[PDB]
């Protein structure tokens, strides 16, 4: 087939009163890219490289 | 030994004893005491870490709408003071 | 039987009734006569699933037509431990 | 501290949070909560004038949001004497 | 001990045989009594927990509503009075 | 009791969180925990007729919105004697 | 009795209520749960003709709306001796 | 440690992804890997409700976007034993 | 705990303020009163996941008008041991 | 009391000025001044609650003009002897 | 040993295959896993030096997705956890 | 001993500490320094081998530039040498 | 180590200087000075892969800015056991 958390989250208002939890609500180095010339294998992340801070570093 | 207090209203005594088994079952936390508040208020109230008690409070709301008058309030108390101790059997 | 039935009503007269209700229609043992306040009443019975949810489904038909009716009507399968100073 | 910061509230979820902010806020002595009957909460707390009215202001901004809410964001600087028997 | 009392009347005695197959095949409940009234009222009865009780007899009445000639009452009792058991045969 | 209520879902997730409704919602051991294959997981649970369905009743309620949901929540109310190798 | 009856469906819930409704249906024994693969769950059982023949047309009358139906159902009475490995 | 953090997605790309971002972003223990069939990958942590809580969160947010994403992220607040020997 | 929570601002009187909601607001030790320098305070706390977790959301949006104003607000849940040298 | 009021500014003359209204208008002692570094001064004072809010308002109202001007001037009623440290 | 972790999971094991030639072609890397997810996922874990892991995942994000169905999810992962290994063929 | 110095500064120490916990998690590393340049200027210093402080760093650019007021330096040395070992408190 | 790290470029300063940045970033052995004719010439050193990577972008970064340029910056991670017999 194949076409949300689920925690304590879903309760609506809930409100203890006293908890609100409201903190929540959320290359120079030296040439790493001057050098691009660099031929065939190289560092750093041209794509599909997941931990490199894209959506990793948050 | 959980300081986190979560305390919730109810008119009639149903909603707050399947409030208390909702605090029980969602999360390992301990109930330090239930009151009958007087015209109908009753009022069960429960200690825990505080994300625990976080989450048997979302589930008690949760579970006690529907049945019964349901909730009258419900909050969270995360670091309960001193002060407020003597209210709780001092 | 710790499975847990528990009737509201407004008025110790469907109170009492309906715990005999209770008693009549399934042979279970109860174990609270709560006065809430301001006229509420509670009634808690233990006894097995099938003999509690039997006991009070007759007790909520056979309740609501007498003093003020019912007010809650709701049965816990397999109430905590801890729950137990509770009541 | 003599002045007193004392206040209802319906339920007292909002009864803790007005404690509990008096507590945030200012210092008084929580000398007693009260059931006046019919779920009327009262809270009392004693300390020096200018802490209690902070500490009242707080909690009064702090609890009528949640249940029922505030019934009175209420202050007196002198209890006098025969006052305190019924304390 | 199953204490809830199941118990179904029919016409027929193959009627009855239908509701003691359903009995025997829904839950768990201990056929007691197969008695002939007279005049074809074959009378079938069971012990078992309330629930147990009250699904095998909606099955047995489901399975018996056509066979023949049919019940004519379908009955169960949550908590019967133990005055009552002499009369079953104890 | 020896009464069979079991509950199958598109995932392990809600497979998982079902079982806990059925062991927190009413006293029923488990006894089974199985991969169907390609996505579809089964939980096995036993008890009281009462108990079984009393299990049944938040697991439905639980697992609806859980991953890629309930696939089947029927129960049985008694399997044979010689259903227990083939579970 | 040497006589086949098998049959297929999504999920295991059918699956079982089925094999249930076989093992009350007739004088068969169930000699085989296999999970074929992609939810494909088959049931295998030994039996006579007659016997299997009725418990094959009680399964497949069981899970209409059990689960999420069938697959297929069938009788055989001989299977060829050899095809033992394949049972 | 009671409380149980737990994530499915489809395949081993983002299952893994969520597991270190588990191990990494929070100090909780990591208890199991498993593979439902089908290409469903499980991931079973455990650790403080809190703790579990800030994990389940960054792992939600870290591997949705990787592979063909996230599938089922849920966490249990109250852990029953009775599960526990099935996992 | 081994969660740590920290935050900057510019200037000394709303860091305080934020280390003060810190200890009121949810139950945690705070370890660290750093001089950044250029008007850079930052406050370290040390707690569980989810106190500190609630904590800092209060001493944040609390803090957020107080004074200059917050810089950070986003906490890590399971430090690694190696932060031990930030001690 | 056991009030602590603060005052920052840009340089440390008008912090000490505002400290010199605060010590001179209300019944308030002060426990500190501390160079935040890059021109950001704080003062801190202690006392009687009231004492402690007039205070603090007349050296904000004297001090706007005062060098630079002032950045922060907010008090806390009870700090928490966890800030004592801190002091 | 490098700890340095890089893992391709292909529909299809020829692309899979193909992102492990990538990989032992490329760098100094060692292929410690090819395994089956089910329903025709198919995935590779190598292991190595960080840049080396780097630039063969690199090599088969270049020569994997137009081979067949072709690549379906890859990615690298730096320094792995301790916790992780046992996930990893213990 | 994974010579390579890999080091970055930033505006306050929740970046800082932020991308010293990225590179910590996101590679097996192991941070040796944390300086207060002043008037914001806080720097982390973190030793290991040329790939795996490559991915370390790319790490804490990518978790740092979203919060307090951002990186700002993030090149590393791969073999530095003796001399400037005394310069990191030798 | 057998990674390989390449540069071309017209004239040796080009040459020498990037080698001697080559050399200078990490640890790498220089193996080939080869003088191709027609002006271009190239430098072949051996080390790890981290190394020769580093190393090259050391000395593409020195050696950009004399002459017409460098013409090539080219590494292997590991040749194949069949070139260096033609080293």
């Amino acid at each position: 087939y194949s076409a949300v958390t689920g925690n304590r989250y879903e309760d609506s208002s809930k409100i203890t009163g006293p908890f609100d939890m409201a903190e929540d609500k959320v290359i120079t180095g030296e040439g790493q890219s001057a050098g691009n010339i660099t031929g065939d294998d190289w560092d750093r992340g041209d794509k599909v490289t997941g931990t490199e801070g894209v959506s990793a570093r948050k | 030994m959980g300081i986190a207090l979560g305390m919730i209203e109810t008119r009639g005594l149903v909603p707050a004893i399947e409030a208390a088994d909702a605090m029980t079952k969602a999360a390992e936390v301990r109930l330090i005491g239930r009151e009958f508040v007087g015209g109908g208020y009753v009022t069960v109230l429960v200690r825990g870490e505080t994300g625990a008690v976080n989450a048997a409070v979302r589930a008690g709301a949760d579970a006690c709408e529907r049945v019964g008058d349901g909730l009258v309030a419900a909050h969270i108390i995360a670091r309960p003071h001193r002060e407020v101790e003597p209210a709780l059997g001092n």
